[PDB]
RNA sequence: CUCCGGGGAGGCGGCAAAUAUCCUUUGAUCCGGAGAUGUCUGAAUGGGGGAACCCACCUACUUUAAGGUAGGUAUUGCAACAUGAAUACAUAGUGUUGCAAGGCGAACGAGGGGAAGUGAAACAUCUCAGUACCCUUAGGAAAAGAAAUCAAUUGAGAUUCCCUCAGUAGCGGCGAGCGAACGGGGAUCAGCCCAUUAAGUUAUGUGUGUUUUAGUGGAACGCUCUGGGAAGUGCGAACGUAGAGGGUGAUAUUCCCGUACACGAAAGGGCACACAUAAUGAUGACGAGUAGGGCGAGGCACGUGAAACCUUGUCUGAAUAUGGGGGGACCAUCCUCCAAGGCUAAAUACUCCUGACUGACCGAUAGUGAACCAGUACCGUGAGGGAAAGGCGAAAAGAACCCCU
RNA sequence: GAACCCACUGUCGUUGAAAAGCCAGGGGAUGACUUGUGGAUAGGGGUGAAAGGCUAAUCAAGCCUGGUGAUAGCUGGUUCU
RNA sequence: UGAGAAGCAUGCUGGAGGUAUCAGAAGUGCGAAUGCUGACGUGAGUAACGACAAAACGGGUGAAAAACCCGUUCGCCGAAAGACCAAGGGUUCCAGUCCAACGUUAAUCGGGGCUGGGUGAGUCGACCCCUAAGGCGAGGCCGAAAGGCGUAGUCGAUGGGA
């Protein structure tokens, strides 16, 4: 499903709101997609579907961090 | 098999114009026997328990009947028969 | 206050009231007492059996709490009690405290 | 003329049965409101 | 008679319930044919084994 | 079926009589506690399958014939061990052992989605309503909880529930409608910690207390009349820490079962307290992709409104105690608190169940659909729908025998 | 032109023998044929050599259970002196 | 007896409950709603008794015979109105016994009631080995959850195998 693994986001439920204030039910959805990157520790590429926030995260944190990380609470990379 | 099956396996004999006419001319007993028992088995309780010789065992299971006594609807267990030919004269 | 299978006792109410008897069999809350309360069966002939049917006697139960035990000595009525005598318990006359004669 | 009911005991078993009740939850809900009902008989 | 096969040993005990498994066949047969007037003996021997099935359980 | 305890003259369950065999004072039936056995289907788990069936494999013992007995053989997750590619180290993958989970079931809890009929005397904003329904998942309760909270004499002091404030202040095609807070009075009261780690909680073992699962004793009425039958009439007695209730041939404190009261446990269970040993609290050490901001939505009684505050799908993005949040646009001054880490009982919600007691609740077209062999008969492919039907007599004493047929 | 598959005309039947038939005639009958068994497509959906046809004797939106005791400025009824 | 809703007394039936006065509470009063449930009328002893292939007589049993049994005649079908298999049904099969209800009439008869019998396989069929359409599906891909699809496999005859 649409979840991404560095921050947990998921789609999220809404309203289309018109110019006469007619109000349906509309979905959020995440800025999600596939990148890989070079876990230098283990010599090998990690693919991981993931936000533009969780790109961010990992410029911020360092790819190792994260992995370690999502490893700790039972995330099989 | 063990004697504990040998004793339960056959149940008692059968009484009617056919079992008699069967037993007085062709040397077959007719028995009722355990719903689940096979032929080898007859054939081994009976050799066992009456120490004669059989030549041939057939079986047949008659399903039970639905009758209705009094106000209530009852249903009769199957019953299965056992032919049992036994060799030249015995029994 | 037990009434038992070989009991003396005395009718205290229903049509039979003020006779005696043995008690031939006590089952639930009945008693049955010989030569008391007898009615006639009207018995049909057994054809597998035999036994031509008649007109036959016989006694019917009474409610136990239409009898009583018979004191011997006094010839009354009586309720029973029990007392712990020696090691066993033992069924006695209200009335006068002894032991209930065995028949 | 044909009417509606033409028996067959094989399809009726595979559309109605326990086996085709348990496989999906929605018929499993079937038999559990049919045990609470108290049916005698829960399937055909 | 709980008693008595209670001190015999395991061996005694399961000799013991082939006879009464044979004698409880014997009367079995002997009640079909019709040739038993007594009637009571097919329960004692019914809860003869039952009684010698509980022992042997008890000692192993 | 076995053992232990209770009980003491009968019993072999009911419709449902009757008969035969019988059992039992050498202790039966029956009652309570603890064990033994416990076929097949069903999460069903050795494979399969149209539920109650079909077909198997491995190991040990046993038989002599085409078997028997005992055990093991599902999946997934975790851990240990062994093995092991592309590819050199490795990794993926594979196997064995050990541990755990799955399913069912009332209501209450928490979370993920979420209508329309209707009202507005039409209808789209709005209402209905976060209701009905679907989904996931706990516990005996859950959730919340120890101020980056309110207040506005500079005061209060965690959370939860009830009464009031008040149909007030406000929101609203300013329509229909929706609807607070502050303060006050009550219920219950409790705080403790972030790496040598707290309160608390859960298991196990021992001790003490209490309760529960059979049971025992238990007072005292006669005569007379009516009557099929007395408990009713008339007369006179007795008990009462017992005049609750039920039964007995009509209406009984004293006929029976009981009731007040006084005793009672081989053995097992529940709860409370204390101690002892584990674990857990506890991968967490003062909180950065965080607070705040732009865009789009949601929640706040508050529908974009002068709209503060909370949540975030998207794009961004600090200061870090000489610092930061709030006080309903916003600024200054004052007051107040310390977010981006946690645990925590009670007052609160409910009834598939167990025991006792109660009703100006019904009495067979009523009361449950069902007082009775009812979720049955019957109807439908199916989901599903769904009845009718109580009363001889105190006691069967349920009509021997004769007559017509 | 028989079996088989259809259904053009007429009488009868219409509380029927039958909730669509009988009888006498009629069309196709080696093909775009008829038929058994077992499967797939599910409700604003399916399928349709197309009639809004068919989807269990029900179809301009199947059936069942819930919202639900929907709402009804309409019709009926509303019990002794 | 009273102005009324109603009250009072008593004969018969019935066989165990009823209840003044004054207060108190309501499932408190029925002719209608094409109202609901049960019972019973009118039509009326009226229509009808389900293919127009068709019956007649002698004897038997029996309470009773147009319908049952035996016999002698007559007639109808004969590409089905005969003989089988699958599906479906489930004891309707056979014998004895009974006639209340069921049978569109009666019934001694019955697919009706009651009691007892009856289905015998290495070669027939199923089971079994094999696969089609299609179903399920270890891992896997996808999806708020439920779930959708699908690989290796595993089922599935209407077909192949003594
Ligand atoms: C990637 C991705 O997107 N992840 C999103 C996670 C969504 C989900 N919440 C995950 C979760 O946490 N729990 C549920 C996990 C299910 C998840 N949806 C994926 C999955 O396994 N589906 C299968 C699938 O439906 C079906 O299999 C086939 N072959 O069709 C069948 C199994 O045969 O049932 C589900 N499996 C089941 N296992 C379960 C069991 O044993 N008991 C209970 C019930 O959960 C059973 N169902
Ligand atoms: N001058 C003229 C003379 C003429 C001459 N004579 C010739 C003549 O012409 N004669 C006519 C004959 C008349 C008639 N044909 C006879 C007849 O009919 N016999 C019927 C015989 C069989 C009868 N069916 C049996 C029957 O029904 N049992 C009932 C039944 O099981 C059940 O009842 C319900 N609810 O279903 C039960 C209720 O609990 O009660 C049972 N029974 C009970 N009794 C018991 C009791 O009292 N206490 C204890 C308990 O045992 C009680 N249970």
């Amino acid at each position: 499903s649409k979840v991404c693994q560095v921050t947990g986001k998921r789609p999220v439920v809404g309203n289309n709101v018109s110019h006469a204030n007619n109000k349906t039910k509309r979905r959020f959805e995440p800025n999600l997609h596939h990148h890989r990157f070079w876990l230098e520790s283990e010599k090998r590429f990690v693919r991981l579907r993931l936000t533009t926030k969780g790109m961010r995260i990992i410029d911020k944190l360092g790819i190792e961090k994260v992995v370690a990380d999502l490893r700790a609470q039972g995330q099989k990379i | 098999m063990n004697n504990e099956r040998i004793y339960q396996v056959l149940k008692g004999p059968v009484f009617s114009e056919k079992a008699q006419v069967l037993g007085d001319t062709a040397g077959v007993q007719v028995f009722k026997v355990d719903i689940n028992a096979t032929k080898l088995e007859i054939k081994k309780a009976v050799e066992k328990l009456f120490g004669v010789e059989v030549v041939k065992v057939n079986t047949t299971i008659t399903k039970g009947k639905t009758k209705r006594f009094g106000r209530t609807l009852g249903r009769r267990s199957d019953v299965k028969k056992a032919y049992v030919t036994l060799k030249a004269g015995q029994d | 206050a037990k009434i038992k299978k070989g009991d003396q006792v005395i009718v205290i109410a229903g049509k039979e009231k003020g006779k005696q008897g043995t008690v031939l069999s006590v089952s639930e809350d009945r008693v049955k007492v010989e030569g008391l309360n007898l009615v006639k069966k009207h018995q049909k002939p057994n054809r597998v059996t035999g036994a031509e049917g008649g007109i036959v006697t016989q006694e019917a139960s009474l409610h136990i709490s239409n009898v009583a035990i018979l004191n011997a000595t006094t010839q009354k009525a009586d309720r029973v009690g029990y007392q712990v005598i020696d090691g066993v318990k033992t069924r006695v006359y209200k009335s006068t405290g002894e032991s209930v004669a065995v028949a | 003329m044909k009417r509606t009911f033409q028996p067959s005991e094989l399809k009726r078993k595979r559309v109605h049965g326990f086996r085709a009740r348990m496989a999906t939850k929605a018929g499993r809900q079937v038999l559990a409101r049919r045990r609470a009902k108290g049916r005698h008989s829960l399937t055909v | 008679k709980t008693k008595d096969l209670r001190e015999k040993s395991v061996e005694e005990l399961k000799a013991l319930l082939d006879e009464q498994q044979l004698n409880q066949f014997r009367l079995r047969m002997a009640k079909a044919t019709g040739q038993l007037g007594k009637s009571h003996e097919v329960q004692v021997a019914r809860k003869t084994i039952a009684r010698i099935k509980t022992l042997l359980t008890e000692k192993q």
